[PDB]
RNA sequence: CGGCCGUAGCGCAGCGCCGAUGGUAGUGUGGGGUCUCCCCAUGCGAGAGUAGGGAA
RNA sequence: GCUCAACGGAUAAAAGGUACUCCGGGGAUAACAGGCUGAUACCGCCCAAGAGUUCAUAUCGACGGCGGUGUUUGGCACCUC
RNA sequence: CCUCCUAAAGAGUAACGGAGGAGCACGAAGGUUGGCUAAUCAGGUUAGUGCAAUGGCAUAAGCCA
RNA sequence: GGUUCUCCCCGAAAGCUAUUUAGGUAGCGCCUCGUGAAUUCAUCUCCGGGGGUAGAGCACUGUUUCGGCAACCCGAUGCAAACUGCGAAUACCGGAGAAUGUUAUCACGGGAGACACACGGCGGGUGCUAACGUCCGUCGUGAAGAGGGAAACAACCCAGACCGCCAGCUAAGGUCCCAAAGUCAUGGUUAAGUGGGAAACGAUGUGGGAAGGCCCAGACAGCGUCGAGUCGGCCUGCGCGGAAGAU
């Protein structure tokens, strides 16, 4: 998990999701890409 | 690093910064970064924007700066009391206002210009808009 | 023809300028409303506090 | 030139004798 | 070619052409000829529009003022300091 | 730690003493000036640190006159 | 000899020069905001430029 | 007849020490602590050149940018002489 | 003590604010009459002013007798 | 340091200049008392004035970028407290005219106090456009001013307390309960307790708006199927993250 003030998209299979008012990067290919705003 | 050659003088009052831009037309190349807020924009900002801009575009085109940083900017050392003098010349800046176009791009794409710019105004600490030519 | 001016407002704080223009007009505190002459010189003593006057004409 | 240069050798006399308002005999 | 509805202005001076810049409009200007220079005032986003086209700055174009067609070409223009709005515009009778 | 500067001299109080159309009498000084700034008209001299002053009672009149539109200064004999 | 002081001077409209209207900037007073700077009401309102004038 | 230049000029004529000290005063004014401030400091973040075989973001983060703390070095002299 | 800026288009206006000068010179470098016109490489004062800076200066206050 | 009864009227200053002066003092400024004198003074309107500030501009003094011809020169772009071929608002000086004002003005004389100012607004120097910092200009308040508001809170907002009233109307600020007054009306927005601490920057939060691209010649997604819209930028309202401190 990355947390961080700015998170992105980082390939085409990262995908913005919102879960209780935290925005998330999650992706399908790559766990490195998983984020957390904070 | 810009900075004046000479100057009449080398310390210059703090003024204030009120107004809008001169300069708000994109006047030499195709595109420009147009200042969105007011404040000082330092040689070293400048130049840190420069070379991101110009790193982006592999120096293919044309860049112009339409800023220019000269007013001095004094600071006293650390540990001196208020008085005895103006502080040292420590750097420059130039004043910017709204509106004000600090850079200019010409021969390359649109989409390369606007990526270029974006890399530049990150290194900014005033708000900027992607600007294009206008005919009149 | 005459024009009523009332005080709206407080003197409290105003320019110098402010209070001689109520002086002026005769205008002694707040509600209080005089009568005078409806000339070019009167109307521009209450332009000079409208804020802090009404007129009735 | 040689009238400009009478006109410059003229002009302090004539300036001065307007001032003392002068009946002038040119 | 290019139709541009406009009013004749009722107010001038910077307290009423900030009103109208407010409400979405904006003041213009058409004069040349002989006839005396006429004041009015344009919806925005219209306008706006229309001059992204290259051809609004080129070509003729004609400005219907109460009923009447003027036709005119663009003269001059002040531009916001760095939105992309109009604040004024200058018309010459051509 | 030190100041090089810290130097002014006195104000000189130069400038306009009598405006247009101000009533003066013979002798008063209309002008204190550094040169011909205001240059001398029509019953107005000039003194030695270029003041004018008044050579006849009457009003201050200021004018522009002549081919270089100079500020010339007179007294209206009143 | 003067008035006038570039619409008046140069060159031979090409320049200088003059110059609206509108908008913009600023700003007195009162009021307001997110107040390093602005906005609103009202009054005053440039400079530059534009149309035009112009070979006194 | 004055570099009476400390230039409205105390006298014609004048340097220091005191931790052996002393009096009148001042928080009108310093040293401590508090306060205000946050340049500096410390911590966090933004951009991503590049390093990382390859790959900016495992790890690190040049040039620059934005904050937080009150937390170092300081500024000020508001409280207490 | 002088000049400029700070100084908010009358005057004045502070700081261990920003920049420079004076503590003279000259019996002509003063008075007046007559005359004259610069830098620069055509130009038009971009020169000059006994010495700072500012304001002046062609009718010259500049240059010569 | 202290300075002892009462009431009534007026009412400062914390500035300039000088000072072996700087927390002292003197003259002037500002207070008071007395006397005398002009439409003397103020506000507004109109008229006569000089400006070189704000703004602007780039011919000049400097500075600055690009291009054409590394100088000059020409074209294009900016910058200036100590730049100005321009140039306000205001302010100030003078004149005229009303109305208003307990002469509000000036002179002379008796008596002073004061010459540590503070904060707030506006224009600035200094400092970091740091300081409840420091130094000027100017206005306001405190000082020397109570009352109401801003929880509390000299200096902010409203407002100037002669005395009495168990009357009434309002100002700022308020009206669910503490706690006086709308659980008022109509139309919207917000879901964060945002409101009620918040920056670069980040995001299919959500409202509004103006254009667009593609679409029953079948789009868009998912699997030729398929059968209605779909797509992503711009502008704008309100929210979200960014957000760690010691009883
Ligand atoms: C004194 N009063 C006007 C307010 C007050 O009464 C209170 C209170 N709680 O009662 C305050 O908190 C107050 O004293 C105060 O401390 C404030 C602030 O600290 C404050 C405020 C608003 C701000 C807005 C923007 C910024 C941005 N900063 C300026 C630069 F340094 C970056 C700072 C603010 C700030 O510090 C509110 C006031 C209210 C005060
Ligand atoms: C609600 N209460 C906690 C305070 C309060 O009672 C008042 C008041 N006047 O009575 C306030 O003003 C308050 O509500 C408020 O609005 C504040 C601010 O606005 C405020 C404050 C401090 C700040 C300090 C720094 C900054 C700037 N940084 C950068 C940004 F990311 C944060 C802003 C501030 C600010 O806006 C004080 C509080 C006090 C409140
Ligand atoms: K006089
Ligand atoms: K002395
Ligand atoms: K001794
Ligand atoms: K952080
Ligand atoms: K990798
Ligand atoms: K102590
Ligand atoms: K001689
Ligand atoms: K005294
Ligand atoms: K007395
Ligand atoms: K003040
Ligand atoms: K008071
Ligand atoms: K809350
Ligand atoms: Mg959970
Ligand atoms: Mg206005
Ligand atoms: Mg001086
Ligand atoms: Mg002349
Ligand atoms: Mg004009
Ligand atoms: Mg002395
Ligand atoms: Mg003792
Ligand atoms: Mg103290
Ligand atoms: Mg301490
Ligand atoms: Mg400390
Ligand atoms: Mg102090
Ligand atoms: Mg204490
Ligand atoms: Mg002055
Ligand atoms: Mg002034
Ligand atoms: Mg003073
Ligand atoms: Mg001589
Ligand atoms: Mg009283
Ligand atoms: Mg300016
Ligand atoms: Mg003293
Ligand atoms: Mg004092
Ligand atoms: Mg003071
Ligand atoms: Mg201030
Ligand atoms: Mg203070
Ligand atoms: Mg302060
Ligand atoms: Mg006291
Ligand atoms: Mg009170
Ligand atoms: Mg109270
Ligand atoms: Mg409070
Ligand atoms: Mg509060
Ligand atoms: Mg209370
Ligand atoms: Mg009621
Ligand atoms: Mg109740
Ligand atoms: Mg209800
Ligand atoms: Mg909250
Ligand atoms: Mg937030
Ligand atoms: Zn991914």
């Amino acid at each position: 998990m990355k947390v961080r003030a700015s998170v992105k998209k980082l390939c085409r299979n990262c995908k913005i999701v919102k879960r209780d008012g935290v925005i998330r990067v999650i992706c399908s290919a790559e766990p490195k890409h998983k984020q957390r705003q904070g | 690093m810009l900075q004046p050659k000479r100057t009449k003088f080398r310390k210059m009052h703090k003024g204030r910064n009120r107004g809008l831009a001169q300069g708000t037309d994109v006047s030499f190349g195709s595109f420009g970064l147009k200042a969105v807020g007011r404040g000082r924009l330092t040689a070293r900002q400048i130049e840190a924007a420069r070379r991101a801009m110009t790193r982006a575009v592999k120096r293919q085109g044309k860049i112009w700066i339409r800023v220019f940083p000269d007013k001095p900017i004094t600071e006293k050392p650390l540990a001196v009391r208020m008085g005895k003098g103006k502080g040292n010349v420590e750097y420059w800046v130039a004043l910017i206002q709204p509106g004000k176009v600090l850079y200019e791009m010409d021969g390359v794409p649109e989409e390369l210009a606007r990526e270029a710019f974006k890399l530049a105004a990150a290194k900014l600490p005033i708000k900027t808009t992607f600007v294009t030519k206008t005919v009149m | 023809k005459t024009i009523k001016i009332t005080q709206t407002r407080s003197a409290i704080g105003r320019l110098p300028k402010h209070k001689a223009t109520l002086l002026g007009l005769g205008l002694r505190r707040i509600g209080h409303t005089v009568e005078r002459e409806d000339t070019p010189a009167i109307r521009g003593m209450i332009n000079a506090v409208s804020f802090m006057v009404k007129v009735e004409e | 030139d040689k009238k400009s240069a009478r006109i410059r050798r003229a002009t302090r006399a004539r300036r001065k004798l307007q001032e003392l308002g002068a009946t002038r005999l040119v | 070619m290019f139709t541009i509805n406009a009013e004749v202005r009722k107010e001038q001076g910077k307290g009423a052409s900030r009103r109208l810049r407010a409400a979405n409009k904006f003041p213009a200007i058409i004069y040349g000829g002989k006839e005396a220079p006429l004041a009015i005032e344009l919806d925005h986003d219209k306008v706006m529009n229309m001059q992204a086209k290259a051809e609004f700055y080129s070509e003729v174009l004609t400005i219907v003022v109460d009923g009447k067609e003027i036709k005119v070409k663009a003269q001059d223009v002040q531009r916001h300091p760095y939105k992309p709005k109009l604040q004024h515009i200058d018309f010459v009778r051509a | 730690g030190s100041t090089r500067n810290g130097r002014d001299s006195e104000a000189k109080r130069l400038g306009v003493k009598r405006f247009g159309g101000e009533s003066v009498l013979a002798g008063s000084i209309i002008v204190r000036q550094r040169g011909t700034k205001f240059h001398a008209g029509a019953n107005v001299g000039c003194g030695r640190d270029h003041t004018l002053f008044a050579k006849a009672d009457g009003k201050v009149k200021f004018e522009v006159k002549g081919p270089k539109n100079r500020k010339f200064i007179s007294i209206e004999a009143e």
